[PDB]
């Protein structure tokens, strides 16, 4: 995805900030609350009722550890998404069957984690370039 | 179709967002044109530039909307009439862009209330703003 | 949202379907899976075969379902409540599946009814299954 | 896309009896009368409120032949979609700002068109080898 040196310094400076262990937990809970249907997908992970039961949940915090440890590899690969994201792709799209739209949600979800975490430094030029960066990862694995 | 919990969830958390409804607007607007270039195609009379009067005064005006609409979120479709005709009729506004803008002022709100933004909160918010732009979308 | 102009052209076309409503949802799901495998998994007990029986009780269930929803248009929220609780609560559907499902019925009723499936009718049918999926993938 | 030979074979002799005057026009009509906020783009055209005005449309009938031929050219190179869609696509980004999501709304259309003027001879396989060249000729215009 092409980016500003602008765009690419904050984003990198931002992103050293992120704490992963609770970033990544928080990102995956709040999708499956705000949208209850991707539970489907995370029914062996136990208590899923309640959003304090979801935020609550190891599994929950360990996958979206995972997930965030994906998205920084990816931020890391910025101009080879397509590549890096060839295996999460093929598991997404043949074994489990997520839809893409599903990977748009989770991006603005993470978006919406991100700004919440960091407040007035989550400017608006600082949040079209994660926008532009999500849309790459959820493109990149749609493929 | 929202609940009664998240409707006052709704409820207490736009009491909350209280006076800054203007700025929140404006900046929701400034976020949906710097992150959706696309959207600017709407506003070719306006000056797009940040910290405009125009764009102040329009998220001014949206915000007006978003609190009347939280008042009357009971009964919504007949309450925004006269903006749904606006939108849908004269506009044609295409609904991914309203979608575009919901989950910018989710990311308002995120950024200027933490301790309000709990995971029900956002959920509450997110379907609360789902149905206003079902209901501007819609063509009656 | 739907207007009284678009729901009586709803309730006429539905009415004219009539008594072929059975093998009209069989011959959705069975197109439905076809065009868009991803659907199976949430038949995993099924036959999925063409002319099962299993797949045409089905689709004389989703008949069923859509003819009460016709004489229960302005009510279906309060109508369709045992479904919305069935595959929001329960199933958890993708809404894409429910516009999936919709396009292979429009489909379905384009090639069987070509008299009947003029453009304001499209437009009506259209509405009308949009107004089914929005109300069974809701929380109450 | 990948087609199998049958599909292939069903797909071009479905397209021989297909009116190309009459089919690109009705499913341009059907898309600006079903989803009305596609007449933004086509507010040139002239009278498009009620369907008959939408239906009745010289514009909308040489436009829908443009679209119609624009598709049998990806027919004729279904392996190559994306090179032979390119300058449709920045002809509908960059100057025309077209939202993805409406081609996939103008492919459904389209293939709801076939199976109206194609009744019992559409079959589902036919559907489905449809609906997947529908979203190639979506996708290699989104790109
Ligand atoms: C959009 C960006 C996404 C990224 C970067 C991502 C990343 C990952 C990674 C790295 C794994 C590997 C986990 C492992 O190897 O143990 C994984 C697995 C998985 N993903 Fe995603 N994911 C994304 C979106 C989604 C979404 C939106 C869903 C569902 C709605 C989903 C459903 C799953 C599931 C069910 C698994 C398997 C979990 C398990 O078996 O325990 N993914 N994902
Ligand atoms: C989602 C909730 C929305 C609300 C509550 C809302 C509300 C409003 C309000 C109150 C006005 C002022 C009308 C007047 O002063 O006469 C307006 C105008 C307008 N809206 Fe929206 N709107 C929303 C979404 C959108 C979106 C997403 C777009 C485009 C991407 C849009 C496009 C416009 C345009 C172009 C105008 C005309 C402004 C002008 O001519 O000065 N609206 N809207
Ligand atoms: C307008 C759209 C739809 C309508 C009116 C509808 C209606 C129905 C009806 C009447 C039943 C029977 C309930 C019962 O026998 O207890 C049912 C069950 C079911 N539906 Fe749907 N449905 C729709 C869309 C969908 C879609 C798109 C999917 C999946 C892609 C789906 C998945 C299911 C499943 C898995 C069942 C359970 C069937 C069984 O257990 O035998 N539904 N639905
Ligand atoms: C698979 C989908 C589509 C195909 C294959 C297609 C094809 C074409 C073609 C062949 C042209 C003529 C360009 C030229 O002659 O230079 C064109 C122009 C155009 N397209 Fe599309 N189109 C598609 C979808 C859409 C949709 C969904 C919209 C709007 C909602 C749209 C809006 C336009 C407009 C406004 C023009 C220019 C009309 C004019 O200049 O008079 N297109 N497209």
């Amino acid at each position: 995805v092409h980016l500003t040196p602008e765009e690419k310094s904050a984003v990198t400076a931002l992103w050293g900030k992120v704490n992963v262990d609770e970033v990544g937990g928080e990102a995956l809970g709040r999708l499956l609350v705000v949208y209850p249907w991707t539970q489907r997908f995370f029914e062996s992970f136990g208590d899923l009722s309640t959003p304090d039961a979801v935020m609550g949940n190891p599994k929950v915090k360990a996958h979206g550890k995972k997930v965030l440890g994906a998205f920084s590899d990816g931020l890391a690969h910025l101009d080879n998404l397509k590549g890096t994201f060839a295996t999460l792709s093929e598991l997404h799209c043949d074994k489990l069957h997520v839809d893409p739209e599903n990977f748009r949600l989770l991006g603005n979800v993470l978006v919406c984690v991100l700004a919440h975490h960091f407040g007035k430094e989550f400017t608006p030029p600082v949040q079209a370039a994660y926008q532009k960066v999500v849309a790459g990862v959820a493109n990149a694995l749609a493929h | 179709v929202l609940s009664p919990a998240d409707k006052t969830n709704v409820k207490a958390a736009w009491g909350k967002v209280g006076a800054h409804a203007g700025e929140y607007g404006a900046e929701a607007l400034e976020r949906m044109f710097l992150s959706f270039p696309t959207t600017k195609t709407y506003f070719p009379h306006f000056d797009l530039s940040h910290g405009s009067a125009q764009v102040k005064g329009h998220g001014k005006k949206v915000a007006d909307a978003l609190t009347n609409a939280v008042a009357h979120v009971d009964d919504m479709p007949n309450a925004l009439s006269a903006l749904s005709d606006l939108h849908a009729h004269k506009l044609r506004v295409d609904p991914v862009n309203f979608k575009l803008l919901s989950h910018c002022l989710l990311v308002t709100l995120a950024a200027h209330l933490p301790a309000e933004f709990t995971p029900a909160v956002h959920a509450s918010l997110d379907k609360f703003l789902a149905s206003v732009s079902t209901v501007l979308t819609s063509k009656y």
